[PDB]
């Protein structure tokens, strides 16, 4: 298959920006993140969703709501997408480092993720599960304009890569591709082209 | 810009935002609506390059809704509620003060360069409208002395106290802290004396070098410090009719500065009371 | 509806009238209008209801220590005041600020802010500090100060760029919210 590897990974972006611009959809529907340390009546649950145009969120203490996002102004509407210097993950999240009331314990530490604005605030947030937290880190790198970090990402690359190359060998059935490309023939010089064009 | 839409590009237009929308949440708003979400900087003129270039340019600031004409109430003493009313709705023509330094920039003081390029903006309807905006129809600049700048200035603030002091009169139950807010704030100009401000600048022989057939208008800012005098007077008497305890050391420098205000422009500045 | 007391002092070095009179215009950066008398006023929403709000403009030299603290009574909040890009304001604010402020009322809620925010990291402000040996001051070291006081909040801010500025004075209104 090295002549079908070369040809398979060598189209690559379509399946890449399918699954960035998919990334950048979930980003827009997103659904009621998680706070920090929101146990004293505090809103553990709000939304924080992209613009369709994906310059602004809204986002905010936004209510305990167990449907998800709603739809209207938020606490904030604005998070400048010109700006970010990047999002801390895991250790690097200061509030991870927290040592009194705020002490994010150890089962969030895969869950931690602070946006990095205005070079002094932070949006030090947790994701209820792994899975999407990847899924929100690839987003905001797909704003960033940079490669992707969910396991799943992979397992999505592979799978559909495969799936698309193995519908186009179908043509080639019985037949084999030299590894070593077939000559190209001499083409004449001449453009003078017999029979019409088109 | 040229990217915008036909009737958007290279165009100017009045919004009747909320009632308290800090400029920059309304122009968040704006870009919201927007891509090319960039603002200019020079807030006042066009530019000419923007003129034809693509890559929308917009700027945003707040203007003044010029007091309205309320027909047949130009004397009656009616209640203010009205007039309030009109200070914002019904209203098309608006302006706003260009800060401009013209003269000197001599360290202590500032009032001899300020020169405001008023910029007036009519538009063909009224708001309130169809519309919670509103494509300028004639835009107009003006100019502004700083004798000027010191009247309209001086008015504008004795029209103030006497609103705070007449809001005040009909109603009880009313927070005294705005009196110590004003009552503080013009008793002492701490932060710079504005009266010793209008005495260099205006009041100084060496302005009616400067300006000696100008003079018929330093004698306005004295007969409006004049008439300023007594709205103070009121103003001090209220204090005292609200007075508590801890503005007893406050009411009593008011007082104090008061009549030594009074005696001043009685003398000092020469001016004569009413 | 309802009225907010809200006193601010500081060094004249750094003009905090300025910023205070800017915001209340709701003027463009670096085009507020000065007027002639101080103790500015004005009235903001910042969550449910509009207040009215009164700030006192207190002149901050050693004098008008006989006149500014009869007004400190009764004030819901009071903002204490800086020049990020002053080291000498730091050691009045420290020394003598901050300290007759806790006395004076040693109940109040209190937030520090910045100012100057873009001249602290103005390079050729930065170099010429270098030159007279005095220190662009950084946060973390106004963090230490936040929290020897422990203020409800401390921001930093600046009046050419209002940058947090409204952030600094929402925070403020919440302060007693």
């Amino acid at each position: 298959s090295r002549p079908i590897l070369e040809l398979k990974e060598k189209i690559q972006p379509e399946i890449l920006e399918l699954i960035k611009q998919q990334r950048l959809n979930r980003l827009v529907e997103g659904t009621c993140f998680r706070k920090l340390n929101a146990r004293r009546r505090q809103d553990k649950f709000w939304y924080c969703r992209l613009s369709p145009n994906h310059k602004v969120l809204h986002y905010g203490d936004l209510e305990e709501s167990p449907q998800g996002e709603v739809p209207h102004d938020s606490l904030q509407d604005k998070l400048p997408v010109a700006d970010i210097k990047a999002v801390v993950t895991g250790k690097d999240c200061p509030h991870m480092k927290e040592k009194g009331a705020l002490k994010q314990n150890k089962e969030v530490l895969e869950l931690a993720f602070s946006i990095l604005y205005d070079s002094n605030c932070q949006l030090n947030f947790i994701a209820p599960d792994k899975h999407e937290y990847c899924i929100w880190t690839d987003g905001l790198n797909a704003l960033l304009g940079k490669d992707m970090m969910s396991d799943l990402t992979r397992n999505d690359l592979d799978t559909l890569l495969s799936m698309e190359i193995k519908l186009r060998l179908l043509d080639l059935e019985n037949i084999q591709i030299p590894d070593a490309p077939p000559p190209i023939p001499k083409e004449p010089s001449n453009y003078d082209f017999v029979y019409d064009c088109n | 810009g040229q990217g915008f839409p036909s009737f958007l590009r290279n165009k100017i237009f009045i919004y009747r935002g909320k009632e308290y929308e800090r400029r920059e949440d309304f122009s968040l708003r704006l870009l919201t609506q927007f891509p090319n979400a960039e603002k200019m900087t020079s807030t006042t003129p066009p530019g000419e390059d923007i003129k034809s270039s693509p890559k929308q340019y917009m700027q945003c600031f707040t203007v003044k809704p010029v007091m309205s004409l309320p027909p047949s109430y130009k004397d009656k003493p009616v209640p203010e509620q009205i007039l309030n009313y009109y200070r914002a709705n019904e209203v098309q023509q608006f302006r706003y003060s260009r800060p401009f330094r013209k003269g000197e920039k001599d360290p202590d003081n500032e009032f001899a360069t300020m020169w405001i390029e008023r910029t007036t903006y009519t538009t063909a309807y009224t708001f309130p409208g169809i519309l919670k905006w509103f494509e300028v129809k004639q835009i107009s600049t003006e100019e502004i002395s700083p004798l000027e700048n010191a009247i309209e200035t001086m008015e504008l603030t004795n029209e103030r106290i006497s609103n705070c002091v007449q809001q005040h009169a009909w109603d009880r139950s009313l927070s005294v802290h705005p009196l110590s807010m004003l009552l503080s704030g013009i008793v002492d100009p701490a932060v710079m004396g504005g009266f010793s401000n209008y005495e260099k600048a205006f009041f100084t022989e060496k302005y009616l070098q400067e300006h000696p057939e100008d003079q018929e208008k330093v004698e306005l800012l004295k007969r409006l410090i004049a008439l300023q005098m007594p709205l103070l007077t009121e103003g001090i008497r209220i204090h005292g009719e609200k007075l508590t305890e801890q503005l007893k050391p406050l009411h009593e420098r008011l007082s104090s500065c008061f009549r030594e205000l009074k005696e001043k422009v009685e003398k000092h500045y020469g001016v004569i009371t009413l | 509806m309802q009225a907010i007391k809200c006193v601010v002092v500081g060094d004249g070095a750094v003009a905090k009238t300025c910023l205070l009179i800017s915001y209340t215009t709701n003027a463009f950066p670096g085009e507020y209008i000065p007027t002639v008398f101080d103790n500015y006023s004005a009235n903001v929403m910042v969550d449910g209801k509009p207040v009215n709000l009164g700030l006192w403009d207190t002149a901050g030299q050693e004098d008008y220590d006989r006149l500014r603290p009869l007004s400190y009574p009764q004030t819901d909040v009071f903002l204490i005041c800086f020049s990020l890009v002053s080291p000498a304001s730091f050691e009045n604010v420290r020394a003598k600020w901050y300290p007759e402020v806790r006395h004076h009322c040693p109940n109040t809620p209190i937030i520090l802010v910045g100012t100057k925010l873009d001249l602290r990291d103005d390079k050729d402000t930065i170099e010429k500090l270098k030159e007279k040996k005095l220190t662009p001051i950084t946060y973390p070291q106004g963090l230490a100060m936040a929290k020897e006081i422990g203020a409800v909040k401390y921001l930093e801010c600046s009046a050419l760029t209002q940058r947090g500025l409204k952030t600094v004075f929402d925070e403020a209104i919440r302060a007693v919210l």
